[PDB]
């Protein structure tokens, strides 16, 4: 356990506050839906494991359209130019070397040009004046782990699954704080996986009851049993490999018996 | 945009880089003075550079009297230009003017307790400096220090993974990073201070070295060869050679004769080996060093 442990878990409860989102802009939006938001993420999904992208770089690309659909009203054509920007941003910000901005126009088939993504970033960091540093579920996951004596791999690849297919529906997730929904996710994987609920620990360092996490729990234990029929399954695909022992594979329980 | 840009007057250069460049500046409607770092656009035409989207969204997030302050970003068609609130002289230039008399230890000690907390800030922000040394801490006539350049800087929200280039000049690498380690840790910024804190008080670099083995085998050759009792792991690293030297550990009144006790203490925990157990900025603040601190202003040769 670090030194700055605490501290950090306090300042990201704090800015997670603020970099959130209007829940009800999709609503406001006159063009898109939220369907089309959950293909655009799912296509991201894609995008990083094509060219091997850090977790935390998709978490940061979704947060940072949330954030820009909150106050600019897009065209359907016009949605991927904003999430390939919001990519290409979100690895600069998060990987050690990220894709040159050419291999963004390709994975759009050549839709936009290299001006019209380079435009379009310029517009993103302005429309969120620059804020990128955003806390994400897989940060919260993150200093939720060291809060694991029995240390479990497939708690955090199943958690890990989970957080990530919350990103595909703004319906009802965008409701949620990061905090909560990998709470949530933390629970139902240690609870699918160990038998084990939420621990005394986190508890005591969120401030989270079992039952304060019920309503995003019920969400995701739902999410997690339509998980095979959604009309989405990049995530699925992505997890079902050894690198995360397959945890989409394993069965979600029946109930959670809270 | 340019509107903006119409309203500051250039001074002279400061310094030059990659990124681009960086004037002194007047504000013509305030008269505030400033420093504005620009940076083109079309020298790559990848959009804004990776180091000044972290410098200026980690920056604008730190506010603290130890850091330089980001007073605006300034945005154009084919230029960004970043304004900072301006200092009069970084740390290696009055190091080097103070060759000959040296820098007084109750000033010595006065920057080390502001850039500990400046970095304990950074670290309880989540926030890796990564390129600590002397070249990029400023300061002024008052006698405040700040750490500056935050190109390489991190967000460590999500561990930060270890990269062959975007690494501290050799000087003052941590020897985590030289034997190979996966990730970054607070632990190396650490690391950077205990050298400059040793460097203003000798007169010296402390472990200048040629290259990444020599720089190892300079710090082996002052603080001794680590091993497992030492460093659990250090031998399981993937740059560790087990047929590196095994050099003893030299006295430490010797390394740093100047230091009293206490400085001696604080310097060595500063310079532990296993990053886990390497002495944090903020447990730093709190040692008995630090006890008599006052805030003396330097004697800059302008
Ligand atoms: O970097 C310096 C010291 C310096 C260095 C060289 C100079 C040359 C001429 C005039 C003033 C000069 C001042 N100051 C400084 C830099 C900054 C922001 C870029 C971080 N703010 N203040």
């Amino acid at each position: 356990v670090p030194d700055y442990h605490e501290d950090i878990h306090t300042y990201l409860r704090e800015m997670e506050v603020k970099c959130k989102p209007k829940v009800g802009y999709m609503k406001k939006q006159p063009d898109i839906t939220n369907s089309m938001r959950a293909i655009l993420v799912d296509w991201l999904v894609e995008v990083g494991e094509e060219y091997k992208l850090q977790n935390e770089t998709l978490h940061l690309a979704v947060n940072y359209i949330d954030r820009f659909l909150s106050s600019m009203s897009v065209l359907r054509g016009k949605l991927q130019l904003v999430g390939t920007a919001a990519m290409l941003l979100a690895s600069k910000f998060e990987e050690i070397y990220p894709p040159e901005v050419a291999e963004f126009v390709y994975i759009t088939d050549d839709t936009y040009t290299k001006k019209q993504v380079l435009r379009m970033e310029h517009l993103v960091l302005k429309v969120l004046t620059f804020d990128l540093a955003a806390p994400t579920v897989n940060q919260f996951l993150t200093q939720y782990f060291l809060h694991q004596q029995p240390a479990n791999c497939k708690v955090e690849s199943l958690a890990m699954f989970l957080g990530e297919l919350s990103l595909i529906d703004a319906d009802p997730y965008l409701k949620y704080l990061p905090s909560v929904i990998a709470g949530a996710a933390f629970h139902l994987a240690l609870y699918t996986v160990t038998g084990q609920s939420w621990p005394e620990s986190l508890i005591r360092k969120t401030g989270y009851t079992l039952e304060s996490l019920k309503p995003c729990l019920m969400d995701l234990h739902q999410t997690y049993l339509k998980a095979p029929q959604h009309a989405q399954q990049s995530i699925r695909e992505k997890y079902k490999n050894s690198k995360y022992h397959g945890v989409s594979l394993l069965n979600p329980p029946e109930t959670l018996n809270l | 945009p340019l509107v903006d840009m119409e309203n500051f007057q250039k001074v002279e250069k400061i310094g030059e880089g990659t990124y681009g460049v960086v004037y002194k500046a007047r504000n013509k409607l305030t008269g505030e003075v400033v420093a504005l770092k620009k940076i083109r656009l079309d020298t790559e035409t990848e959009g804004v550079p990776s180091t000044a989207i972290r410098e200026i969204s980690l920056l604008k997030e730190l506010n603290h009297p130890n850091i330089v302050k980001l007073l605006d970003v300034i945005h154009t068609e084919n230029k960004l230009y970043l304004v900072f609130e301006f200092l009069h002289q970084d740390l290696k230039k009055f190091m080097d003017a103070s060759a000959l008399t040296g820098i007084p230890l109750p000033l010595i000690k006065s920057y080390l307790f502001q850039l500990l907390q400046g970095l304990a800030f950074c670290h309880s922000h989540r926030v890796l400096h990564r390129d600590l040394k002397p070249q990029n801490l400023l300061i002024n006539t008052e006698g405040a220090i700040k750490l500056a350049d935050f190109g390489l800087a991190r967000a460590f929200g999500v561990p930060v993974r270890t990269y062959t280039h975007e690494v501290v000049t050799l000087w003052y690498r941590a020897p985590e990073i030289l034997l190979g380690c996966k990730y970054y840790s607070t632990a190396v910024d650490i690391w950077s201070l205990g050298c400059i804190f040793a460097e203003m008080v000798t007169r010296r670099a402390l472990f200048p070295g040629d290259s990444e083995i020599d720089q190892l085998f300079r710090i082996f050759r002052t603080l001794g060869t680590p091993d497992e009792v030492v460093w659990p792991g250090v031998t399981s690293m993937p740059d560790y050679k087990p047929s590196f030297p095994k050099w003893a550990r030299q006295d430490f009144s010797k390394v740093v004769p100047p230091l009293d006790e206490d400085g001696r203490s604080l310097l060595s925990q500063m310079l532990h080996y296993d990053p886990n157990k390497r002495i944090s900025a903020k447990a730093a603040l709190a040692h008995p060093f630090f006890q008599d601190v006052t805030k003396p202003v330097p004697h800059l040769r302008l």
